[PDB]
This record gives structure tokens, C-alpha cells and sequence, in this order.
């Protein structure tokens, strides 16, 4: 299938840098426009760059001398180096694919194709990573119980991404002490309590910590 | 700039045209107007470009047009689905520039209540064992977004250590939304058991766990 995946971010020190990665599947990147849009927390989208087929990149001008875009072409991945980072750069950032003209080497300045996001956050403030523990009962659920993590965010998936079907994430809520927790869940038949065992895979990268926890009810 | 409305409001199969106004630079000069859904943590996804062009897949109920420095996307045979945020964006015309709106904030009225589906789990033997203990109350699969939840501690009601997320909207376009207990290993141990209420639209769903 045709995609991007993202990877690359996390929490770095106002000053500090971070190179993220966006890796196509099924086109190449040297074929496109590829473009960087952000979102900051709670904010609309923004557009930071683009690489023109040849190699030319252009810059919004709040980026321009601190980011730089490139692609490897071998790989058939676009990246995002981000230099002097300030902490109005924390925001989830997108690479996109723009098709550009038909006939001619120009956008058209529209994104079909999009990557996933990933999160940069600026900030000198402490992290901590998740404490993850199984949620079993005593149609039915089981899940991952996500706990103490901070910042947000987290990401989960189940079975390395195999499982999707009757998946639910919760939003994350603010405990009494400032941290976060959140709840996933797999739905499932109350006759499957069959003992099948599943796996949730916990990813938190301000605190580059990522857990897989057994589920076995 | 290219300004949008913050919210907009259409009925359930009917149609909503959103506004986006830019200048005479860009909306005004060049026909590179596009126009992006998103729903909550997840990527945008284009649903017109070049003004009146439907990417590729794109059903024919999505439409956009300009006139002057505006531009407008009208969605018909409104849907849940179409609950989410549009953004416009226009070449800049000036340079080789993406400007973006806002955004607009699409609710869709006239969708069917939905009541909410209801999990209560106990503290797993993993987290007792750590010296801690967490009731997980998940609620699933409602609308309109707004529930309240309620605790009890055999049958008394409890406010000490609840916590209440605010909702969420789900990939079905329903909300979904957690309540967390905090009790000790020993208030969860002594008691007969506890129960989540969740109220929603005056209909209460309780569900109850025990230690034993």
C-alpha cells in the first residue's frame, strides 16, 4: 500500500536538535513535492517545507536557518533536521505527498498522501515513563492499563500493530499529582476468554521508553 | 491570511458550505486552493484541491469553489462521518508559500442517541502487587459527547480519588470517555465491592466489581 511512516522526535532541550524521518512505500519521494506541515498542541495546521523534485527546498520563515529538508533517495526517505530548537516548535509534524503538475515541475500545492505525525516537544521539563499493568475481567475486554507517564503523549498498539479489530485507546486523563494514565482495550467475545494471550506495546518517546505487557486473562 | 470560521453546524443529510477568505494575492490570483478533514489525532486528508478538483476516491458529495478572494467546500448528504476540523489552504502566490485557515469545526445535528457501553475492571494482581490499586471504569460508543459518572463503595457514594476524563471522539464518531479510582490495596481488599454509575441522557448503566 502506498504510505509514509514517521519516525524520529521525542523531547529534546530548547537549543538542542532532532532529525526526523519519513520513509515511503510504493512511490518515491524524488517522484514528488514532499512537504513538512506541523500542529502545535491544540492549534491548527502550519506548513514548515518543501523539497521540489530536484532537490530545492523552501522554508516557512519561522524554520528558515534552523530546519533543513533532504531526502535520500536510496532509502526513499524525506527527513526533517530541526537545529536550535525553541519551544514554539513543539508540535506533531507531518510529511505529506504533493503530486505536482502533469506536465510540468510545479505543485499543485495539495497532499494526498500523508504520513502519521510524530511528536517533537521543546522543553526542559523532567519525564517519566509509563508503569503498564494488565487489565483482565473478574462480548467482554481486556487492555493495558498505561500509568504515571509524563508528558504526553503515548501510543499504543496490540500485537505489534497485527490487531485493530474492536481496539479502543482512551484519552489519557490528569491524575491528582500532574501525571497521566490512560486506558487501551481489545473487545472480545466473553466465550474467548479462551485463554488467548495478547501483547500491547506501549510507546513513550519523551522518556524513549517502550513496553510490551502480557495479557492473560 | 486565510480566515475561517471556528464552528460550523449542518443537519444530518443535509448540506454545510464552509468559508474560507483569503486576499487577492493568493485565493484572489491562483487556483491552488485545498481543502483538508481531520479527525482528532489523526492525520489531515485532502478532500479537494485546485479549488473544484476531488482527489482521487473523493465522492462527488464533497465540493468547493471560490468566488473573488473566497473560497467555500460545501459537504451534502451530511454523515457522522463529516464531524471534524477543515482546513483550507491556498498557494501564497507570492512565493513558493502554503498558507492554511484556521479551521472549522463541523458539528453535524439530527444523529441518532446512542447510550454507552460500560467496563469496570478491577485492579489486576500485577498492580496490588506493587502496593497500589486502580479501578479502570471505560465508557464507549455514546453520543451526543457528555455523560457523568458516578462511584460507590459497597452503596455508599465516594468522591475521593475519582477521576474523570473529559469524551473523545471515537473512529466510529462516537465518544468515548474513562473514570479512574484510586483506592489503597487495603480499601479495595475490605470492601464488599464497587460500582461505576455512568449517566447519559437520564439513563444510568452501573456496573460492579469485588475483591473476591
Amino acid at each position: 500500500e502506498v504510505q509514509l511512516v514517521e519516525t524520529g522526535g521525542g523531547l529534546i532541550q530548547p537549543g538542542g536538535s532532532v532529525r526526523l524521518s519519513c520513509a515511503a512505500s510504493e512511490f518515491t519521494v524524488g517522484s514528488n513535492f514532499m512537504h513538512w506541515v506541523r500542529q502545535a498542541p491544540g492549534k491548527g495546521l502550519e506548513w514548515v517545507s518543501v523539497i521540489f523534485k530536484g532537490g530545492t527546498a523552501y522554508y516557512a520563515d519561522s524554520v528558515r536557518g534552523r530546519f533543513v529538508v533532504s531526502r535520500d533517495d536510496s532509502k526513499n526517505t524525506l527527513f526533517l533536521q530541526m537545529n536550535s530548537l525553541r519551544v514554539d516548535d513543539t508540535a506533531v509534524y507531518f510529511c505529506a505527498r504533493d503530486g505536482g503538475l502533469r506536465f510540468l515541475d510545479w505543485p499543485r500545492w495539495g497532499m494526498d498522501v500523508w504520513g502519521q505525525g510524530t511528536t517533537v516537544i521543546v522543553s526542559s521539563a523532567s519525564t517519566k515513563g509509563p508503569s503498564v499493568f494488565p487489565l483482565a475481567p473478574s462480548t467482554a475486554a481486556l487492555g493495558c492499563l498505561v500509568k504515571d507517564y509524563f508528558p504526553e503523549p503515548v501510543t499504543v498498539s496490540w500485537n505489534s500493530g497485527a490487531l485493530t479489530s474492536g481496539v479502543h485507546t482512551f484519552p489519557a486523563v490528569l491524575q491528582s499529582s500532574g501525571l497521566y494514565s490512560l486506558s487501551s482495550v481489545v473487545t472480545v467475545p466473553s466465550s474467548s476468554l479462551g485463554t488467548q494471550t495478547y501483547i500491547c506495546n506501549v510507546n513513550h518517546k519523551p522518556s524513549n521508553t517502550k513496553v510490551d505487557k502480557k495479557v492473560e486473562p | 491570511a486565510l480566515t475561517q470560521p471556528p464552528s460550523a453546524s449542518g443537519s444530518l443529510g443535509q448540506s454545510i458550505t464552509i468559508s474560507c477568505t483569503g486576499t487577492r494575492s493568493d485565493i484572489g490570483a491562483y487556483s491552488y486552493v485545498s481543502w483538508y478533514q481531520q479527525h482528532p489525532g489523526k492525520a489531515p486528508k485532502v478532500i479537494i484541491y485546485e479549488v473544484n478538483k476531488r482527489p482521487s476516491g473523493v465522492p462527488d458529495r464533497f465540493s468547493g469553489s471560490k468566488s473573488g478572494s473566497t473560497a467555500s467546500l460545501t459537504v451534502s448528504g451530511l454523515q457522522a462521518d463529516d464531524e471534524s476540523t477543515y482546513y483550507c489552504s491556498s498557494y501564497a502566490g507570492d512565493k513558493n508559500f502554503v498558507l492554511f485557515g484556521g479551521g472549522t469545526k463541523l458539528t453535524v445535528v439530527g444523529q441518532p442517541k446512542a447510550n454507552p457501553t460500560v467496563t469496570l475492571f478491577p485492579p489486576s494482581s500485577e498492580e496490588l502487587q506493587a502496593n497500589k490499586a486502580t479501578l479502570v471504569c471505560l465508557i464507549s460508543d455514546f453520543y451526543p459527547g457528555a455523560v457523568t459518572v458516578a462511584w460507590k463503595a459497597d452503596s455508599s457514594p465516594v468522591k475521593a480519588g475519582v477521576e474523570t476524563t473529559t469524551p473523545s471522539k471515537q473512529s466510529n464518531n462516537k465518544y468515548a470517555a474513562s473514570s479512574y479510582l484510586s483506592l489503597t490495596p487495603e480499601q479495595w481488599k475490605s470492601h464488599r465491592s464497587y460500582s461505576c454509575q455512568v449517566t447519559h441522557e437520564g439513563s444510568t448503566v452501573e456496573k460492579t466489581v469485588a475483591p473476591t
